[PDB]
């Protein structure tokens, strides 16, 4: 627990939270955009890739060790 | 239609 | 000691990836906002045959499944509904339908009271709407239909693999608004498991009991009539599990949940960690959002 | 390769600067996602809409202001509930209540008793769909106290020509009397009086056996014609059969107009005919049966 | 889902 080590202890926690926070917004946006298909002229065709997020979340843990 |  | 380096890397690597992901999302959302400057449209010519409800209509000769106009009672003004005239002898008035996530189901008390979504869409080419859309008939209407006389309920679903199951209910009623649209069901049977009456199949005692829907009041994210005695405003069921439902504490079935593409989903995707999404625990568990989910009624003989 | 320790001080801050920046961009995106939501609450707009003006019939509605044709709800005097109908409103305050329409052979007119009783087909605001309003409704509209109606029939061949036929005091009886057709007299029309029967030059009684005034409605599953056989079944329609007909507006829709004996399953003429205007082997391209109060048809 |  040094000056720099503390700064990075938090940076891991923060990115682990943003990783989750994003992984969700990603899903929220997919469902929301789709739910406009029955209301708006059209719904942006798209496909969500969770792997990239999951691959990174396991990646973070690999260095938090 | 006149039937027989 | 040389850990700080590989750490500042993996941290820099991800924060720049997320930066990109954000860029993609602001793109997608900005594009959708534009497409929404104009609406989607349909053209549904109205069938001549009409009646108090779908059962009367089929008995009157309307033998095809499409949008029909019905008038449960002289008081009410005639309104559109989708009639399933093929499943189990037809005559089924559709009150709830899920199939493509095209409609938003996380709405307030009033939209759920009045009804929302698309009753029907055009049958590719035709002038009538022989295809059903995603919708919630409306609590006032559903309550009035069930109170006309004995009514049975037919809930249907399909997983993203094509497997189908159903939960039947020989008796189904929903009280009016003044009674918080209280729900009552009985005389169950089917291949999906009685989740509305018994509760979460894979649960024990108190745990399974707090997931029983029968007898519950209707709740929306802006109207808490759930069986969850909390003090924290964020702890209401509707706010957590998505849309409006006869939430107890909280559910074993969530027909009006969020539509997850693919079926499989997990707590890390859920907006609140809760198990939102078109759920019917007794059949596929708590983390599976069906591809098809519908609720229909008919007079009981 | 391996940054010097002095770099650590700078790197720690860089991450924090973008981490926090990423964070802000999110707080903002969610905001936009919330604004998107308010934009996706409405259903697709339905082109077909029903006007608010209602009355005892289409003429009544038009007398109440209604100016354009389209779907309306009417409710004759003795009717339990209101029902939708199509109203043709001209520029003279005349409200016609159409009850039969043919124009593409999209709707199959081989229906049973109940179907012909409750009606079938589709109503369109643009008046471009085929249908049968339903015998009961037709009965209710034409038998309101003291209001004497008139029927106008409109045909159109495939060459572009059109013709009409009017009938005073048009009336359709109740189901107990098999929805019998009756009219005071032919009111005139270039289409020619077909309900009066036609001399197919085959019998001594010429006209008689193919006249319609007074005939009861007939369907394959409910025979009430003046023939030992079943007109409705053989001609595959629902109509006021005699033995059998001179006018067959609910007959089989023959594409082109000129059909033949070979075309028919049994052998008899089953097309949309009207002998006083076209050979029994000529099926009309369009057809419309509409009614209005008689005092309205230019006195 | 419950809230035990
Ligand atoms: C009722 O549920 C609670 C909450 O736990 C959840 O439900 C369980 C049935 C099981 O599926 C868990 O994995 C879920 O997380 C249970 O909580 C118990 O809590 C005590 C501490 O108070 C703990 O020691 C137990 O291990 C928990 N239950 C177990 C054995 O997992 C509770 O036990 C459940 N009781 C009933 C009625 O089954
Ligand atoms: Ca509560
Ligand atoms: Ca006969």
């Amino acid at each position: 627990v040094i000056e720099k080590v503390q700064h990075i202890q938090l940076l891991q926690k923060n990115v682990r939270a943003q990783l989750v926070d994003m992984k969700r917004l990603e899903v929220d946006i997919d469902i929301k955009i789709r739910s406009c298909r029955g209301s708006c002229s059209r719904a942006l065709a798209r496909e969500v890739d969770l792997k990239d997020y999951e691959d990174q979340q396991k990646q973070l843990e690999q260095v938090i060790a | 239609g006149p039937r027989p | 000691n040389s850990n700080i380096p590989t750490n500042l890397r993996v941290l820099r690597s991800i924060l720049e990836n997320l930066r990109s992901k954000i860029q993609k999302l602001e793109s997608d959302v900005s594009a959708q906002m534009e497409y929404c400057r104009t609406p989607c449209t349909v053209s549904c010519n109205i069938p001549v045959v009409s009646g108090k409800e779908c059962e009367e209509i089929i008995r009157k000769g309307g033998e095809t499944s499409e949008m029909y106009l019905i008038q449960p009672d002289s008081s009410v003004k005639p309104y559109r509904v989708y009639c399933d005239m093929n499943t189990e002898n037809g005559g089924w008035t559709v009150i709830q339908n899920r199939q493509d996530g095209s409609v938003d189901f996380g709405r307030k008390w009033d939209p759920y009271k009045q009804g929302f979504g698309n009753v029907a869409t055009n049958t590719d080419g035709k002038n009538y709407c022989g295809l059903p859309g995603e919708y919630w008939l409306g609590n006032d209407k559903i309550s009035q239909l069930t109170r006309m006389g004995p009514t049975e309920l037919l809930i249907e679903m399909e997983d993203w693999k094509g497997d189908k199951v159903k939960a039947h209910y020989g008796g189904f009623t929903v009280q009016n608004e003044a009674n918080k649209y209280q729900i009552s069901v009985n005389k169950y049977r089917g291949t999906a498991g009685n989740a509305l009456m018994d509760g979460a199949s894979q649960l024990m005692g108190e745990n399974r009991t707090m997931t029983i829907h029968n007898g519950m009041f209707f709740s929306t994210y802006d109207r808490d009539n759930d069986g969850w005695l909390t003090s924290d405003p964020r702890k209401q069921c509707s706010k957590e599990d998505g849309g409006g439902w006869w939430y107890n504490r909280c559910h074993a079935a969530n027909p009006n949940g969020r539509y997850y593409w693919g079926g499989q989903y997990t707590w890390d995707m859920a907006k609140h960690g809760t198990d939102d999404g078109v759920v019917w625990m007794n059949w596929k568990g708590s983390w599976y959002s069906m591809r098809k989910m519908s609720m229909k009624i008919r007079p009981f003989f | 390769y391996e940054a010097s320790i002095l770099t650590h001080d700078s790197s720690i801050r860089y991450l924090q600067e973008i981490y926090n920046s990423n964070n802000q961009k999110i707080v903002n995106l969610k905001e936009k996602v919330a604004q998107l939501e308010a934009q996706c609450q409405e259903p697709c707009k339905d082109t077909v809409q029903i006007h608010d003006i209602t009355g005892k019939d289409c003429q009544d509605i038009a007398n109440k202001g209604a100016k354009q044709s389209g779907l309306y709800f009417i409710k004759p005097l003795k009717a339990n509930q209101q029902f939708l109908v199509y109203c043709e409103i001209d520029g003279s305050g005349n409200g016609w209540t159409v009850f039969q329409k043919r124009l593409d052979g999209s709707v199959d007119f081989k229906k049973n008793w109940i179907q012909y009783k409750e009606g079938f087909g589709h109503l369109s605001p643009t008046g471009t769909t085929e249908f049968w309003l339903g015998n009961e409704k037709i009965h209710l509209i034409s038998t309101q106290s003291a209001i004497p109606y008139a029927l106008r029939v409109e045909l159109e061949d495939w060459n572009g020509r059109t013709s009409t036929a009017d009938y005073a005091m048009f009336k359709v009886g109740p189901e107990a009397d098999k929805y019998r057709l009756t009219y005071a007299y032919f009111a005139g029309g270039d289409a020619g009086d077909a309900f009066d029967g036609f001399d197919f030059g085959d019998a001594p009684s010429a006209k008689f056996f193919t006249s319609h005034n007074g005939m009861q409605f007939s369907t394959w599953d409910n025979d009430n014609d003046k023939f030992e056989g079943n007109c409705a079944e053989q001609d595959g329609s629902g109509w006021w059969m005699n033995k059998c007909h001179a006018g067959h507006l609910n007959g089989v829709y023959y594409q082109g107009g000129t059909y033949s004996k070979a075309s028919t399953p049994n052998g008899y003429d089953n097309g949309i005919i009207w002998a006083t205007w076209k050979t029994r082997w000529y099926s009309m391209k369009k057809t419309t049966m509409k009614i209005i109060p008689f005092n309205r048809l230019t006195i």
